């Protein structure tokens, strides 16, 4: 039952996947337009690299404190 | 089941993700990773 | 002396390359 | 040049060889 | 941001309604 | 984690590949797209960037306290770049040669002055600036070229830049970047 | 340990230096980078290579025919007078319209005499490229007494 | 931005001109 | 070693390791290395059972043969529950056909982009 | 840049190179359509 | 018949060969480690244990002979430097001799157990073929092996009867061989503490006896029995195999990074103890523990032993060495003679300045000296044409320390490059390169090929297990596949 | 003059004395 | 529907379109 | 202690040792 070609042939699978994939699609772009994708990641946004403490690439050299350290690191 | 062509299920899906490609070499030369 | 050597292992090489085209166990259709 | 290098070249020769040699034979009369 | 939903509610809603379109027929 | 918008369709911040700086006594615009160096050549160097891609490519800030108020007066533009000749480096090499091609015997490193001026700022204080290229035996970057320039601030401090650029990227864009950071040097 | 010395070149720029420098930053135009601009802007620079291509031609390029050296003529023909059809027809655009066709139909026949004085010159025929030569001074003075 | 919108235009119209051709002939008719 | 040379002196030059036809060649070795390392295990582990267990079993085939010495059905079999079903090859001239043409339009591709940076 | 009374038609001639890439996509659709006989 | 691969599989059928086959393995790995032992005792020079050690000369086996108590010899000499008056029997002569003795003894039952292979042991009751009761036979080798275990971890390492294991300082200065009280806190669990192999072994030897009874009466369940394949005798030969590699990652891993069980006067530093300037903290911490004291420079550095110089040295660390480098470290650079002091190094503004070390990584890398704060102010370059780092420009001179070399300037242009050079290696060391012909380029310790035979030779017992648990579970389909086996799909 | 730990921070910055600690 | 084959799919697919479009407004992020 | 007499001796074994083991190893599998 099924095999993969009576599905994407058929108009009830068109009747959802027209409604829930633009809406997932969306759903990714609302996920980093609204700058989500930066917090929820921790990745830098654009004038986030820099701080005015330091100028360099960041460093991490401790290993049991680098939990406050990358929290210094970034500038939160 | 032979509701829609499955001949024009593939253009069409196969057109926008031919077109979705061709936002991500859009995308490749302006903004974020275009070395301007 | 290695040169030696080195001439030794790649004219041996080379010997087993020979005797496995001229002298190699016929294949027995059937 | 080392007595190591000269010998350990012809051990890993002649033990394999003969080793081989000493398997085929023994077959090639069966 | 808001145009970047404006347009995207905009298909929500056409897409719906372009699906209707033909789940009306 | 502050939620700011992502920049989705807007404008650019910076296209005039520029970064305005400011030191001490000093100000000047760095080429954006250069990174700070950790190393100090020289007795008095407050900042040096040097470039991502290689290090010949670099500039230098140097803040010598001096007991005179005016550039003038240490002699004229001639007299003053032999005083201060230790920014172009040593001949680390004192063999003797005579094979190198294009130098006189037992130098292979012979810079050249190239342009001098006298130009100065809303201020009043007139600067000392220079052109050099510096070729070598071996001939790294097709030579390099400098650009030095230097002034006395109003603490009495000589202020010198020197800006190093490679020949090799000098006709391949990296005159625009020096020449804007070269012009741009004020000191307040 | 010894110093770098230092040589007196400031005036090198002022002769020749910074010429293929301005030749190599792709931010100009390339008819400021190939020297057109300025062979237009300035007429008497122009005034001045074109007297000189004449001094090339009609002084310089007999001399290497009667001792017949042909890849010293056909080069002659090259070097500096290698500026000399962009030089006719800056001095033709200079002109009123029934004055610009006399000049550059003067300017069009001067041309035809290089081409067939160069291939005189490629075949290495003395006896007529000493007579095409003299055909190509009276054609280089015809154009040169209506441009200049 | 009007000369990169009918730039837009002009690929729509064209890269659908195609399989326009495809589904009319194979709606109307059917020798393909 | 002067091969190796002529290698590290490309990457610096040409840059061969971000050519996306080297990236094609790499993928036709390091696919030509998976699909002969498959296609030979299938084989391999669908063989009739012809020998005993005290010779080996390159025995069991003969030169010349005319039956077929390993169940195609039982590979395409079990290379269907691995990964997906219609994912295989059921037809194994056509298998044969694409463990050609793997390897080889891979290194199509590793010899233009090499004479493309050429 | 095309002369001065074509240029508003600057639009179509950009697209007008990539027709022959979807000239080759066509006999794919065609033989889509026909189930690939 | 068979193919050359397979004809040790001749005594999978009969036990008695397999007693008679796994003895002569056993007469072979004894007869190599009396045979290694007296060649390595043959080798070394016991002559400087300060400054030319075991591990320095390419001994493999006599760090695991003196690991576990023996550190005498027949000779006269020992490792912590002193005359033995009674050497006993265990020297090292006297074990290289009873793993020869025993791989005789091992070749003789071997011989026997391959005539009489048909014992009546081997045929179970009631069936009359040949059987193994492999739980049972599995209940007794485990109730053996946590016997032993516990005799070893109670009397051998406890010094209750046995003589005990090495434990050293942390600085590897301090070690000999004495006995260890077991920890029974969370400090066992620190490999570092040699009371945690004690209080293992009488906890893992008292489990393992308890263990050894348990598989001894409970027979396997049925459904266990089919599904581990009990009744084969490959299903514990893969069982086996998985075990040995698991045990080899954990020996070599434990060799590599450093234990309790592996001591560095007698395996070597580690590379993680360069790298984390682990001997170069403490002479640097002792020499500060003499400065603010009230001492002098050079009568500071003459206060370090010489052998804890020669760990801070970049031909010491393990990881320094090459594949086919072979033999002793002391084939590398030479044979160690004597410190030759603590370079300092000064420029003419009056400023000391550091070398920056050698990274592990680097083949060769660039001299480069610091200031205090970090900053490189002289350098050997690479371009001298127009230089402004160079030590000739600086000024740099070196001034030693202790050593060979103390209280001695140097201001050379040329030998101050030279020792610079030297102080990125670690040290300053002067050595022989006469002696032993040495090469010039380092090689690895002991420490290093230990670890590089132990996980070469655990991956390939990965491969091992994947076989024979192959070969178990598909023991059934190893000649091929059944006719009619076209029911698997739909 | 110079502590133990910018001793070994210009000398090899791997050290396990400069790399604790380092939140200062 | 959830069986086996659903979850198998939707595993994949739904977050394939969820990263498509976050990598297509990642076009449109200037700076 | 020689380059030679250590692989001299090596190969007066080795070579006629295997020789026969060859011939040997051929006779008792027939
Ligand atoms: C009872 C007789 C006996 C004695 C007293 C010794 C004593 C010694 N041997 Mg010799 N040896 C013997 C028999 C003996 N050997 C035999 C029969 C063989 C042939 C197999 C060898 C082969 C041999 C070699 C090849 C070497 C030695 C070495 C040594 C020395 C150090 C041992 C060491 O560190 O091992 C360390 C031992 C272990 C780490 C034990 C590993 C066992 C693992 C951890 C147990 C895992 C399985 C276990 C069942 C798990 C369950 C545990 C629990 C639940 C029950 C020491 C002088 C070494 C040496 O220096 O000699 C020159 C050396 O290299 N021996
Ligand atoms: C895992 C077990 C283990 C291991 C590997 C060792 C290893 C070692 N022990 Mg320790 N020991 C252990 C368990 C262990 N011990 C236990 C359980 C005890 C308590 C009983 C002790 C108590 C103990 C003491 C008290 C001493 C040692 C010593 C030694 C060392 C030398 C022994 C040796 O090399 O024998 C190697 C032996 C063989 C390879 C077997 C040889 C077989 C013989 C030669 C065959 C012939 C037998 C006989 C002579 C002939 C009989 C004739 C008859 C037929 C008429 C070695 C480091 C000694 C030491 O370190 O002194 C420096 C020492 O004094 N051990
Ligand atoms: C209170 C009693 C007591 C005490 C103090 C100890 C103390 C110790 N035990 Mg013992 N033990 C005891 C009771 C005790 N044990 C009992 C009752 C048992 C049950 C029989 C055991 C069973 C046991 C085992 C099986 C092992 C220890 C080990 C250790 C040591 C742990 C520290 C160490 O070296 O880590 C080092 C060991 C590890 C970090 C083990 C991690 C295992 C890794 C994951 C294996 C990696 C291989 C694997 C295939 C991964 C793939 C490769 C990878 C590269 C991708 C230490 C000596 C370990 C040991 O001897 O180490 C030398 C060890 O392996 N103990
Ligand atoms: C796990 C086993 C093991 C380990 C770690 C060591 C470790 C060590 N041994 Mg010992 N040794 C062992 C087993 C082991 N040995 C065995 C089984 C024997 C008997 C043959 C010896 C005999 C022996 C002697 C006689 C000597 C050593 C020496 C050494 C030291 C130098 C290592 C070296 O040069 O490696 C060399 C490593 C390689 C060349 C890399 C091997 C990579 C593979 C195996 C090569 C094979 C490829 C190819 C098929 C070979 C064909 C080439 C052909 C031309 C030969 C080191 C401490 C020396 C030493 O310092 O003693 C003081 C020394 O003189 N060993
Ligand atoms: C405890 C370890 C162990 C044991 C007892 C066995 C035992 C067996 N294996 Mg297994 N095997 C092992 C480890 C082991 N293997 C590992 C680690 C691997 C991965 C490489 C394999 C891979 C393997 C395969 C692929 C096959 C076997 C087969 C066999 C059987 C016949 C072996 C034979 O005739 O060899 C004959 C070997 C020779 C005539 C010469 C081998 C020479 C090589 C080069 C080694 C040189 C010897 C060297 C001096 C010793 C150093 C070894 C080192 C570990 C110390 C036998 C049941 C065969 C089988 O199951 O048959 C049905 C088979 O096809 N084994
Ligand atoms: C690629 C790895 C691999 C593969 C394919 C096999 C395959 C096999 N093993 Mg082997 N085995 C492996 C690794 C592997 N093993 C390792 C690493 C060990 C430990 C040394 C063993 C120990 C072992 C034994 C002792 C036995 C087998 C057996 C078997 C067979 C039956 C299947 C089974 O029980 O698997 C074993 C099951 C697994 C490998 C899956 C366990 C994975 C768990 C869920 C992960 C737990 C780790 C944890 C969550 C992560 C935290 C640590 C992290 C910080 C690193 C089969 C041939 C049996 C056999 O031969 O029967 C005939 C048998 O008796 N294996
Ligand atoms: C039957 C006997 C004949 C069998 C064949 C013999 C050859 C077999 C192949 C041998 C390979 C190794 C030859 C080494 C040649 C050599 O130069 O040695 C030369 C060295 C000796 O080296 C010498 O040592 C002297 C000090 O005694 C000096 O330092 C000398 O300068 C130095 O040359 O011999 C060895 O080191 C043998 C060590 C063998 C074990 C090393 C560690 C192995 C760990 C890895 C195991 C797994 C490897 C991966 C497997 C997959
Ligand atoms: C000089 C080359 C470069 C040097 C290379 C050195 C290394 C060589 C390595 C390979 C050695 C041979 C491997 C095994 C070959 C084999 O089994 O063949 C099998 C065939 C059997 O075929 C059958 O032989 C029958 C005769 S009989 O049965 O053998 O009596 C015959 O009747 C029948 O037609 C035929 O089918 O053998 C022969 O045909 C002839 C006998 C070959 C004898 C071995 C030669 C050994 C090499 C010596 C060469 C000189 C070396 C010194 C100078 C450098
Ligand atoms: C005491 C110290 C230790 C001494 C050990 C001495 C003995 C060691 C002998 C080991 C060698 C045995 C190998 C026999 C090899 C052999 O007999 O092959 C045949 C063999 C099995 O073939 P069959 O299954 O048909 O067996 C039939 C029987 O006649 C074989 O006995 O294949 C394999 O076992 C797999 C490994 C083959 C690998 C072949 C070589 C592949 C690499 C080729 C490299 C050169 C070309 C590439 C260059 C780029
Ligand atoms: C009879 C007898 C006797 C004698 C005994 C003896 C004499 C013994 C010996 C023994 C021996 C003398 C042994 C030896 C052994 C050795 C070995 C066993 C080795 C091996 C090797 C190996 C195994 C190797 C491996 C490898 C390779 C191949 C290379 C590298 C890597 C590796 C390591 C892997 C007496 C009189 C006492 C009395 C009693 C009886
Ligand atoms: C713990 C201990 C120890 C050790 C012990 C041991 C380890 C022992 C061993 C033992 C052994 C290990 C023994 C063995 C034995 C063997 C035998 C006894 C064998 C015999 C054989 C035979 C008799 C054979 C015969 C024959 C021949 C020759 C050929 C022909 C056939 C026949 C079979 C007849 C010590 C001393 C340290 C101290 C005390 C305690
Ligand atoms: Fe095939």
């Amino acid at each position: 039952e099924r095999p993969f070609s009576d599905i994407l042939t058929s108009i009830r699978y068109w009747v959802i996947h027209s409604i829930t994939v633009p809406a997932l699609f969306i759903a990714g772009w609302l996920f980093v337009s609204t700058g989500l994708a930066y917090d929820v990641f921790g990745t830098p946004r654009p004038n986030e690299y820099f701080t005015e403490d330091r100028q360099e690439a960041p460093l991490i050299t401790d290993r049991f404190n680098a939990l406050e350290q990358v929290k210094k690191l970034s500038g939160n | 089941t032979g509701r829609i062509p499955l001949w024009l299920v593939g253009t069409v899906v196969g057109t926008l993700a031919i077109g979705l490609l061709a936002v991500f070499f859009y995308g490749s030369y302006v903004g974020l990773g275009s070395s301007l | 002396m290695e040169a030696l050597v080195y001439t030794f292992l790649l004219v041996g090489t080379l010997g087993i390359i020979f005797f496995s085209i001229f002298f190699r166990d016929p294949p027995r259709m059937i | 040049v080392n007595i190591y290098g000269l010998t350990a070249t012809a051990l890993f020769i002649i033990i394999p060889t003969s080793f081989l040699l000493i398997l085929y034979v023994k077959t090639a009369s069966t | 941001g808001a145009a970047g939903a404006a347009a995207a509610a905009g298909a929500a809603a056409a897409a719906a309604a372009a699906g209707a379109a033909a789940a009306a027929a | 984690a502050y939620g700011d918008s992502a920049n989705v369709f807007g404008k650019v911040t910076n296209k005039s590949g520029f970064v305005p700086y400011a030191g001490d006594g000093f100000a000047l615009l760095l080429p954006a797209k250069w990174n700070p160096s950790k190393e100090n050549d020289f007795p008095g160097v407050i900042l040096r960037y040097e470039d991502n891609f290689d290090a010949v490519n670099n500039l230098v800030v140097i803040a010598q306290d001096t007991d005179k108020k005016a550039i003038a007066d240490f002699g004229s533009q001639d007299k003053f770049l032999e005083s201060v000749s230790y920014l172009l480096g040593k001949q680390a090499y004192s063999g003797e040669t005579q094979s190198e091609g294009g130098f006189a015997p037992n130098r292979v490193s012979a810079a050249s002055l190239l342009d001098v001026s006298t130009t100065t700022d809303k201020k009043g204080k007139t600067y000392y600036k220079y052109e050099l290229l510096v070729r070598s035996a071996d001939g790294d970057e097709g030579g390099r070229h400098q650009l030095i320039g230097a002034t006395v601030g109003s603490d009495n401090k000589l202020y010198i830049i020197k800006i190093q650029i490679g020949d090799k990227r000098w006709f391949k864009g990296a005159k625009k970047e020096a020449m804007g950071a070269f012009d741009s040097f004020t000191v307040v | 340990l010894t110093p770098v010395d230092l040589f007196d070149d400031r005036s090198v720029r002022d002769r020749g230096f910074d010429l293929i420098y301005e030749a190599r930053d792709l931010d100009l135009p390339q008819n400021v980078r190939e020297g057109f601009t300025q062979a237009r802007a300035s007429l008497d620079e122009t005034k001045k290579r074109v007297k000189e291509s004449e001094a090339r031609i009609d002084a310089d390029l007999d001399v290497f025919i009667q001792k017949s050296y042909w890849t010293e003529a056909r080069e002659q023909l090259r070097r500096q007078v290698g500026t000399l059809r962009f030089d006719l027809n800056t001095l033709a655009s200079t002109k009123e319209k029934e004055a610009k066709k006399a000049a550059l139909g003067l300017r069009k026949e001067f041309i035809q005499a290089v081409e067939d004085l160069d291939f005189a010159l490629r075949e290495k025929d003395q006896a007529s490229a000493a007579k095409k030569l003299e055909i190509t001074k009276a054609k280089l003075d015809s154009v040169l007494a209506a441009v200049l | 931005n009007i000369e990169l919108a009918l730039t837009l235009v002009s690929l729509v119209l064209v890269v659908s001109a195609g399989p326009l051709v495809v589904v009319l002939l194979s709606a109307r008719g059917g020798n393909l | 070693s002067g091969t190796f040379n002529f290698m590290i002196v490309f990457q610096a030059e040409h840059n061969i390791l971000m050519h996306p036809f080297h990236m094609l060649g790499v993928a036709g070795v390091f696919g030509g290395s998976l699909f002969s390392a498959m296609h030979g295990s299938l084989v391999t582990s669908s063989l009739i059972r012809e020998t005993t267990e005290n010779e080996s079993a390159n025995e069991g085939y003969r030169f010349g043969q005319e039956e077929e010495t390993y169940n195609i059905v039982a590979a395409h079999g079990y290379f269907g529950r691995l990964i997906f079903q219609y994912a295989s090859f059921n037809n194994s001239r056509s298998l044969h056909f694409f463990l050609a043409a793997w390897p080889v339009i891979g290194i199509w591709f590793t010899a233009l982009g090499l004479s493309t940076m050429a | 840049k095309l002369p001065e009374a074509y240029a508003p038609f600057a639009p179509i001639v950009d697209v007008l190179p990539v027709i022959p890439v979807f000239f080759i996509l066509l006999a794919f659709v065609w033989q889509a359509a026909v189930s690939f006989r | 018949g068979l193919p050359w691969y397979r004809v040790h599989t001749v005594v999978i059928n009969d036990p008695g060969r397999l007693i008679s086959v796994h003895l002569m393995h056993t007469a072979l790995v004894s007869g190599w480690a009396g045979s290694m032992a007296l060649f390595e005792i043959s080798v070394f020079d016991p002559s400087d244990p300060v400054l030319n050690p075991m591990w320095r000369q390419g001994m493999f086996v006599l760090p695991f002979m003196t690991r576990l108590g023996i550190t005498q010899s027949w000779g006269g000499w020992t490792i912590s430097g002193e005359t033995a008056t009674n050497p006993g029997i265990w020297s090292y002569e006297g074990v290289a001799a009873a793993h020869i003795i025993l791989s005789g003894a091992l070749f003789l039952a071997s011989v026997w157990h391959w005539t009489y292979w048909d014992l009546e042991l081997f045929r179970d009751p009631r069936t009359g073929k040949t059987a193994l009761d492999l739980p049972k036979i599995f209940g007794i080798h485990l109730f053996l092996s946590g016997l032993l275990c516990f005799g070893f971890g109670a009397f051998h390492v406890t010094g209750v009867f046995g003589p005990g294991i090495w434990v050293s300082d942390p600085y590897g200065l301090t070690g000999r061989v004495q006995p260890v009280a077991p920890s029974w806190g969370a400090d066992g669990f620190d490999p570092y503490n040699p009371g945690g192999i004690a209080s293992h072994h009488i906890a893992a030897g008292i489990l393992g006896v308890l263990a050894g009874l348990f598989h001894l009466c409970v027979r396997p369940s049925i459904r266990l029995y089919f599904g581990l394949s009990m009744g084969s005798i490959e299903t514990v030969l893969s069982s086996s195999i998985a075990a040995v590699f698991w045990a080899a990652f954990v020996v070599a891993g434990t060799m590599w990074y450093g234990s309790a069980a592996t001591p560095i006067e007698l395996f070597g530093p580690t590379r993680y103890q360069w790298d984390q300037g682990f001997f170069q903290q403490e002479i640097q911490k002792r020499v500060q523990a003499s400065l603010a004291e009230g001492a002098s420079l050079s009568d500071a550095w003459s206060r370090i032993p010489e052998k804890l110089a020669f760990y801070d040295y970049i031909g010491n660390n393990p990881a320094k060495g090459g594949l086919f480098r072979t033999g002793a470290m002391n084939s590398g650079d030479g044979i160690a003679v004597g410190w030759l002091g603590h370079a300092s190094f000064k420029d003419q503004e009056g400023r000391e300045l550091f070398v920056r070390r050698m990274p592990t990584f680097f083949e060769t890398f660039p001299v480069l000296l610091l200031d205090k704060d970090g900053i490189v102010r002289a350098d050997v370059p690479f371009r001298k044409a127009e230089s402004k780092y160079s030590i000739e420009q600086v000024g740099v001179s070196v001034t030693f320390y202790g050593g060979e070399l103390d209280g001695l300037t140097f201001t050379d242009p040329a030998t101050v490059k030279k020792y610079a050079r030297k102080a990125q290696l670690g040290e300053i060391f002067e050595f022989d390169r006469s002696t032993l012909q040495s090469d010039g380029v380092f090689r690895s310790s002991p420490r290093g090929w230990f670890t590089f035979g132990h996980v070469c030779f655990a991956l390939l017992f990965f491969f091992g297990h994947i076989w024979h648990g192959a070969r178990t579970i598909f023991r059934d389909v190893f000649a091929g596949i059944d006719d009619d086996i076209n029911d698997q799909v739909e | 003059v110079t502590l133990a730990l910018d001793k070994d921070d210009p000398a090899k910055e791997d050290s396990v004395k400069g790399l604790r600690k380092d939140i200062n | 529907i959830f069986t086996v084959r659903w979850l198998a799919i939707h595993g994949i697919a739904v977050p394939t379109i969820f990263f498509l479009g976050a990598i297509t407004a990642m076009q449109f992020i200037q700076r």
